[PDB]
């Protein structure tokens, strides 16, 4: 029964501060360091610093240096990281990491590898304001097709926060499904794509609609995603 | 610092098989190496420390080896559950404890090319400012392609977006999808749009296109 | 019981490479850090680099990066700092020390220094000195004293009796005489009671040309 | 890059005194701060650790404090052993030492004690007479030597060297030495060593007749 218990999830506009939390319990955590990890979305992990839970010492790394603020509540086993004037690149899961043995590390001491940590707080930097998707039809056509298969999707444009949960004909719709992940483009504003593969022969018949629900602005999107319709036809 | 480079970036690897990870160093780290296991959405679980030993609770097929500058990670039986991304973490020098990049072990399969698909921009969104025209790669093998965006003969530079789905759990594939994101009269300007695909699964890059009309 | 020794003093030509030791006792050398800090005369102490002897780790500063190598022979226990391509600015007092670890407060200090060793950037040659006696011409004190004349290069240690006799000692700075060769005095006050009844002798050692002379005072 | 500011650059106090150095750094170094005595002609001692880990055997006089880029070492009440330079240390961004703070002390006027020695029957055989005149325990460091050579000044032939102030009493000495040939020091009999100070009356002369 050793685990650290980490605080929620964060949004925080530019220029603003977060103070995520770390919980221990199954040992003694004075006898302990205390780490700081993170990881941007699709990067490798960063080590920030630590804290010597037992005397309050500290040590951080020189990217951070100036904004990075690492505390200790011996009352409460708690250890806190505080990250000042956040900028769009400061979007990462902090994870609190309690490395295998006890005390400092030095010559003849290398103890920093840690087996010790905590699920993971993401922390998104974002001037943007909750706004519900705007749905568009990825429509099917001969252009679509191969081998009697067609494609078919939902453009799911310029929502936030995250996430929106995506179905298809109201859950009755789930194989040859692809949603793919989401997004962040220069607006700040998250975008996605949901595409189906179905018969290419029954597109005249079937009835294909994404549903798109987005809890944060309470916004449900029902799009119909009809085959490819032509405002004229022509010759030479 | 110590930049902890990770090759290959990712590992085709099928079951049952040895998987050889490798971990270098730009200067001497001794035996001062650890392994991570990280699956998506999950904290990394310390597998191997000093280079070789294993940490308590890890089960034996997972081993580990080297000193200085070049490391390797071992799973002689490679099961269900060790598909993941490892990583390769120093702890001979500090500030700053550093990490590598990373390599994930994929299941591997037949070299299955992509089928390859170009979305024009809904009259929806059309009628609104901004204009999106996506590509669609889907059930392709391996996961490395390159998609390039051409309008009237001319090159795409950062004007789009792109994202990859996680290896399909029954036949294994990738899928991916790029969007070209423009606005009227930027998409009002220009005739043909098209996306050209670069992919080992076939002969010569696949090119998919529309005229605006 | 815990000990820094270091190395003599060293006369090197411009140009060429010193290396200078380090031997720790009374402690494991692979359990703390040993710095390089160095310091020409009235001048700030400036730190040059640090060595983990453990794993042999190296952190210098950038200006004496490349010029500067530490290095550690852990078996001996001691550790070395070599500097190439010297120059006259390079003259200064070479110092190493330890960076031990703090129980009760989780943290590293720089807490014991080596005596120090001097590296002379000179072509001139080594000339040991001449010892002569100061003594009165034929008061309740008296002062006695020795001539440390025409040596070069610096330094020379005085001590009296032995070092039995050090309360009322003024060992001097040298000068510089036109020959390019130091002259320094070293005295001593006792009581004119005594002068008969006790034997004064300064013990001069000038180590760069091998130099110990033990001259008696009358 | 990091910098630092060591204020002042020397000062002077009297026994009893409050000495105060402070230390300013160009970003936080977390209270990797420490604080090192260095006497003269003796190596770098350290005296704190980390903002204020008094070391031990060090007396209770001497105390740091401070946090972020500002901190202050104290001594209460200076003694004659604390005559030295100081120097604050930043250990978080690689290390950096202080320009350092020479601390001298203010004393009561103390005049010297006088002596004469004449050249060594081993020096002359090798031709060269050196005279020393020494000036023993004063205060202020300022002090006249006039070498008289059958009462006549010399000039260009002199040398002299001052120690550094004392650990016990926190006076000067000085040690003048006049330099001639066998020759010329056979040429003459009263050879003098006239010292003027602020502590003295009257100046002082010592003297000997050669034989």
């Amino acid at each position: 029964q050793v685990h650290l218990v980490q605080s929620g999830a964060e949004v925080k506009k530019p220029g603003a501060s977060v103070k995520v939390s770390c919980k221990a319990s199954g040992y003694t955590f004075t006898s302990y360091t205390m780490h700081w990890v993170r990881q941007a979305p699709g990067q490798r992990l960063e080590w920030m610093g630590w804290i010597n839970a037992g005397h309050g010492t500290t040590k951080y790394s020189q990217k951070f240096q100036g904004r990075v603020t690492i505390t200790r509540d011996t009352s409460a086993s708690t250890a806190y990281m505080e990250l000042s004037s956040l900028r769009s690149e400061d979007t990462a899961v902090y994870y609190c990491a309690r490395p295998t043995s006890e005390g400092v590390a030095g010559p003849s001491r290398y103890y920093w590898y840690f087996d010790l940590w905590g699920r993971g707080t993401l922390v998104t930097v974002s001037s943007a304001s909750t706004k519900g998707p705007s749905v568009f039809p990825l429509a099917p056509s001969s252009k679509s097709t191969s081998g009697g298969t067609a494609a078919l999707g939902c453009l799911v444009k310029d929502y936030f926060p995250e996430p929106v949960t995506v179905s298809w004909n109201s859950g009755a719709l789930t194989s040859g499904v692809h949603t793919f992940p989401a997004v962040l483009q220069s607006s700040g504003l998250y975008s996605l794509s949901s595409v189906v593969t179905v018969p290419s022969s029954s597109l005249g018949t079937q009835t294909y609609i994404c549903n798109v629900n987005h809890k944060p602005s309470n916004t449900k999107v029902d799009k119909k995603v009809e085959p490819k319709s032509c405002d004229k036809t022509h010759t030479e | 610092e110590i930049v902890m480079t990770q090759s290959p970036a990712t590992l085709s690897v099928s079951p049952g098989e040895r998987a050889t990870l490798s971990c270098r160093a730009s200067q001497s780290v001794s035996s001062n190496l650890a392994w991570y296991q990280q699956k998506p959405g999950q904290a990394p679980r310390l597998l191997i420390y000093g280079a070789s030993t294993r940490a308590t609770g890890i089960p034996a097929r997972f081993s580990g080896s080297g000193s200085g500058t070049e490391f390797t990670l071992t799973i002689s039986s490679l099961q269900s559950e060790d598909f993941a991304v490892y990583y390769c973490q120093q702890y001979n020098n500090w500030p700053p404890l550093t990490f590598g990049g990373g390599t994930k072990v994929e299941i591997k399969r037949t070299v299955a090319a992509p089928s390859v698909f170009i979305f024009p921009p809904s009259d929806e969104q059309l009628k609104s400012g901004t204009a999106s025209v996506v590509c669609l790669l889907n059930n392709f093998y391996p996961r490395e392609a390159k998609v390039q965006w051409k309008v009237d003969n001319a090159l795409q530079s950062g004007n789009s977006q792109e994202s990859v789905t996680e290896q399909d759990s029954k036949d294994s594939t990738y899928s991916l999808s790029s969007t070209l994101t423009l606005s009227k009269a930027d998409y009002e300007k220009h005739k043909v749009y098209a996306c050209e695909v670069t992919h080992e699964g076939l002969s010569s890059p696949v090119t998919k296109s529309f005229n605006r009309g």
